[PDB]
RNA sequence: CCUUCUCAAACAUGUUUGGUAGUGAGUGAUACUCGAGUUAACUUGAAAUUGCCUUAAA
């Protein structure tokens, strides 16, 4: 059975969602053709929260920058709209506990402001990138005597040889330096990797996973802020202690 | 409702109709006695609430 | 005595034509579903009528939904009469602005808005209000 | 701009057809000035923000010192941030509008709004007791889901921008600045998205003839130069109206990054 | 019991009071009842280390936690730099399993596994529960040999970490050894010398044999994140120009001179040509 | 049984510009601009009978 209440609630968050995303993809059209006499704001704000808590407000500066996004399930009762159910799947997010290696520029950044509530947005250090990259390395490969592609870990050199070795990637290492750099290949290295598929920080239903559980929705709603405001600044979180925490 | 004894509160639907307070019989005292933080409560009253 | 027809009322902002099909669609057929809304702006008026395929159904819903406290509202569901076939239940739009073309040329509406100026100085002098020109 | 002897004669004219010899003896007095637009005055759009003309003599304190013998009292509400909301108290801006004779009656927040006044029936209950609304230009764009459409209906609830940031930080001075500019020199008007736009000069017992001559004089000026205006009227409620302008030239003025970002996202 | 109780009646303030106001138990009166002498502990840790080096390398899953891989890893990382400090490596053999290190810790041959960074899958076939049981106990062992080892030696224990080298390279490097001549030849290896680790060589391995048989190493994979360079380990198939004052070699010049004792002549060790066997020294 | 655009640039604490599209129903006066768009102010329980992504899981 569904209840009238469920219904009712699934269709006005819905719709706020609906507008949100109708009003952001209006100011985006409106900075795309650059010339607008009437914006309310014609910049790109980030919003860098640290630990009690301390949030810094900048501008983008424009230049490419490398980011982690994480798909985190999405506003209660939500039936995710078009435009950022495309943008999300064209990520490669469409399930939670998937991450993925973003070249941020100006044409990324109205993207990240369209599909804000259901993504995890950081800034990898190298050692988050070594750590998830030999932790949880996997591809799709297709074996000389097997009829079909199946996804593998990326155990063997010799695959990245024999497949991006004609761009100059050799090896593991190699691949973690070309994400890390954002240099040549990047996007070809990118989707070399499949999606990272990280484990929940809690799982369970005892008494102790649930309390665990209402202290991590606590901690997730102090942190993460819906704007809803069409010229929300992209939040920044710290990327390397929720990978800590989810790998 | 399921106090026992129930001469309890088997004169405080009567009462409550005659006072002309509006009253609601509910299925536990133990769910009146989480809401009171007690292990059951026979009853609970709202008298004055916020704006 | 009785139809197979619902009338709900003090519905919540959520509750439109889809939403309350695929409520009472839960509780038997539908033959139609309408909502009573405003002509020039899409918004509710807050109430609607739903029609049974069986009328034991509609009676049914009624005595579930009769006074179903939602979101605040205490919802009002009514079994209609025999007949009084649900009609006239548009389900409008949000209308929009749209200037039109003034086939009137310039010199024809400028005489136009002298003639109603000096119109309104003959009024101005009928009333006794001694206004100048 | 406008003649002297022309608006002079009008406003006498207009205070002597009142008098003559419920509330037929309260709004049958109030002033107003029409203008009338050669097109739309916003445009296409809908807008629910209140222009400010800013005019030399005072228009609220005439109606403080008024309604004294009025049933609905002049009442003033401050809205402010749910982070603004704990450095302010009522002292700080006694303090600070003692001087000039301006007192706020009640300040509130946007929490203050979504909690107490959530209701309908409370919320129109406490909107209607205000005359002149006021409202932190951060919080000011929530304010049509918070306050609701039936506050927007009238030029005096219709919520009042004000800038109570200097230097990216909330400033008590630059908050009683803004207050004391709002409530002595400026007045607010609604554009509308039609040609005729309404001004409500006040009553006509609250300044004298020449004061109102002064303030039309001024607002004809500041508007000519604002927006290309077609004609001018002054009218009293159930009163015809008086023209006071006649221009002719204006009226012939009648006659994909997202794919770029999708591409620069998608390898193949 | 009482958790569940207060969950149930909705009171999460008591519950987090009841969750703060609990203490665990500690296996320490177990490690000193089983383990009565030190030389004994030593003598022993030989699985633990294989287990905890295991368990320090698998992804977080439902079973095992994250808050349990890094407790490992850190004990293991530890563990390491103890070992690289004191110098106390003597063999490395690298097999396809992984990489076999015997040192001598107090007068004790100690030999354990360590596998590679590479993504290993997990069976879903082993009983999982008696494993963490297993590593609960050698955690616990392994903390009282570590502290004995750090105090005997005169350091501090546990070392504290540096930030910023832990989010360069997250290795034995960030763990810097603070307190309050060396057995021949083994240690004395390598000494004035600095090795260029470049990018495809495992660097964990590389930096940790050579700073055990003291000498530098820049490694060219931490200078991602941004002279008196002697050797450069490098393992490609072709090699860019190479600088005159710099001896090129392969990264199995390194465990050969290790196993050997002495410094085996590198000319046999070159990009561009073939490697000698790499015997096992057991 | 969800929870609301809580702001920006530019010049010297000041100045300018831009940002706000609403519960429904009803009463009403009065003028203005080409069946359309505006214009004083009054009522009401959140009122009402028909204008062709899934470990927020069992």
């Amino acid at each position: 059975f569904v209840r009238a209440e469920s219904i009712v609630a699934k269709t006005l968050a819905t719709s706020r969602e609906k507008e949100r995303i109708k009003r952001v993809s209006i100011l985006e059209d409106k900075k795309a053709k650059n010339e607008t006499q009437h914006i309310a704001s014609g910049k790109d704000f980030i919003l860098k929260i640290t630990e009690g808590l301390i949030r810094e407000k900048t501008t983008y500066d424009g230049k490419p920058a490398l980011l982690f996004i994480v798909r985190v399930r999405g506003p209660l009762a939500v039936n995710i709209p078009n435009k950022a159910f495309k943008i999300l799947s064209l990520l490669r997010l469409v399930e939670t506990n998937t991450g993925v290696f973003v070249k941020l520029t100006k044409n990324v950044y109205p993207l990240l402001k369209v599909i804000a509530p259901y993504v995890v947005i950081g800034k990898p250090s190298l050692s988050s990138i070594r750590s998830l990259i030999q932790k949880r390395g996997r591809i799709i490969y297709k074996g000389e005597n097997e009829a079909e592609p199946h996804e593998i870990v990326l155990n063997d050199n010799n695959i990245v040889e024999e497949q991006l070795g004609d761009h100059g990637i050799i090896c593991v290492e190699d691949i973690i330096h070309e994400i890390a750099t954002m240099g040549e290949s990047f996007s070809v290295c990118n989707f070399f990797l499949q999606p990272f598929k990280l484990n929940r920080e809690v799982s369970g239903f005892g008494s102790l996973n649930r309390l665990r559980k209402i202290k991590q929705r606590e901690a997730e709603s102090r942190t993460r802020q819906f704007s809803n405001a069409a010229t929300a600044p992209v939040i920044e979180v710290d990327i390397d202690s929720l990978l800590a925490k989810l790998n | 409702n399921d106090v026992d004894p129930i001469e309890l509160v088997v004169f405080l639907p009567a009462l409550c109709k005659k006072m002309g307070v509006p009253y609601a019989i509910v299925k536990g005292k133990a769910r009146l006695g989480t809401l009171v933080n007690q292990k059951t409560s026979a009853v609970a009253a709202l008298t004055e609430v916020r704006a | 005595e009785y139809s197979g027809i619902i009338y709900v009322s003090r519905l919540p902002h959520g509750f439109h034509e889809k939403e309350l099909s695929k409520y009472f669609a839960q509780f038997g057929d539908l033959k139609e579903v309408r909502l009573a809304r405003n002509k020039k702006t899409g918004n509710s008026r807050h109430y609607g009528f739903l029609e049974f395929v069986n009328k034991e159904d509609a009676m049914i819903a009624q005595e579930s939904m009769n006074n179903y406290l939602l979101m605040g509202h205490l919802l009002q569901v009514r079994v209609l009469p025999k007949g009084a076939k649900i009609e006239k239940l548009y389900k409008y739009k949000k209308r929009v602005l749209v200037e039109k073309g003034i086939t009137k040329p310039v010199k024809q509406l400028k005489d136009n808005m002298k003639q109603k100026h000096e119109e309104r100085i003959k009024k101005l002098a009928k009333s006794g209000i001694e206004f100048k020109w | 701009a406008i003649p002297r002897e022309r608006v002079i004669k009008a406003v006498n004219e207009l205070i002597k057809f009142t008098s003559k010899p419920d509330d037929e003896e309260e709004l049958k007095k109030d002033l107003q000035l029409i203008v009338v637009n050669n097109k739309s005055f916003t445009g296409t759009s809908k807008s629910f923000k209140l222009k400010l003309l800013n005019v030399k003599h005072s228009f609220y304190k005439p109606w403080k010192e008024a309604s004294a013998t009025a049933v609905k009292d002049f009442k003033v509400l401050l809205i402010l941030k749910d982070s603004d909301i704990k450095k302010v108290s009522e002292d700080d801006l006694f303090d600070q509008l003692d001087s000039e004779g301006i007192k706020v009656d009640e300040i509130i927040c946007g929490k203050d709004l979504k909690t107490v006044y959530k209701a309908y029936e409370a919320r129109n209950a406490f909107i209607s007791q205000f005359s002149l609304i006021l409202a932190d230009d951060s919080i000011v764009t929530s304010l049509p889901k918070l306050m609701g459409g039936k506050a927007y209906n009238k030029v005096e609830t219709t919520p009042i921008s004000i800038r109570t940031h200097a230097n990216k930080e909330f400033s008590l001075t630059t908050l009683t600045n803004n207050i004391k500019k709002v409530y002595m020199n400026q007045l607010p008007v609604k554009l509308p998205r039609g040609t005729t736009l309404n001004v409500h000069l006040g009553n006509l017992e609250w300044l004298r003839p020449e004061e109102f001559v002064d303030n039309v004089e001024l607002i004809s000026e500041q508007l000519i130069k604002a927006y290309q205006i077609r004609s001018i009227f002054i009218k009293t409620n159930r009163s015809p109206v008086l023209p006071l302008y006649y221009n002719q030239d204006v009226l012939d003025e009648l006659e994909s990054t997202f794919n770029k970002g999708l591409m620069e996202i998608a390898n193949p | 019991r009482k958790l569940t109780r207060a969950l149930g009646r909705g009171e999460v303030s008591s519950a987090k009071r009841l969750e703060e106001n609990r203490d665990s138990y500690t296996l320490d009166h177990i490690i000193k009842e089983r383990y009565p002498s030190f030389p004994d502990a030593i003598r022993d840790i030989d699985d633990a280390l294989n287990m905890l080096f295991l368990f320090s390398n698998l992804p977080s899953t439902n079973q095992v936690s994250s808050k349990i891989i890094n407790d490992a890893q850190k004990i293991c990382n530890q563990w390491l730099a103890y070992v690289a400090k004191e110098r106390l490596v003597r063999k490395v053999f690298v097999s396809i399993k992984g990489v076999y290190y015997q040192a001598n810790i107090k007068g004790e041959e100690v030999r354990w596994l360590v596998p590679f960074k590479f993504p290993e899958n997990i069976p879903s076939d082993v009983d999982f529960r008696i494993m963490l049981t297993f590593l609960e106990f050698y955690s616990t062992l392994l903390h009282f040999v570590l502290y004995k080892l750090y105090t005997d030696s005169g350091l501090i224990y546990p070392p504290k970490l540096d930030l910023k080298k832990d989010k360069i390279i997250s290795g034995l490097s960030s763990y810097i050894l603070e307190s309050r001549k060396y057995d021949s030849p083994v240690a004395s290896l390598f000494s004035a010398f600095v090795f260029y680790v470049s990018r495809e060589v495992p660097i964990d391995i590389l930096e940790f044999l050579i700073l055990s048989c003291g000498g530098n190493v820049i490694s060219e994979a931490a200078m991602d994140q941004i002279s008196k360079v002697t050797h450069q380990i490098v393992d490609r198939p072709v090699l860019k120009n190479k600088v005159a004052g710099r001896t090129y070699i392969q990264p199995q010049w390194i465990f050969d001179c290790i196993n050997k004792g002495e410094l085996v002549p590198a000319n046999k060790y070159l990009p561009g040509e073939a490697l000698p066997p790499h015997l096992s020294p057991w």
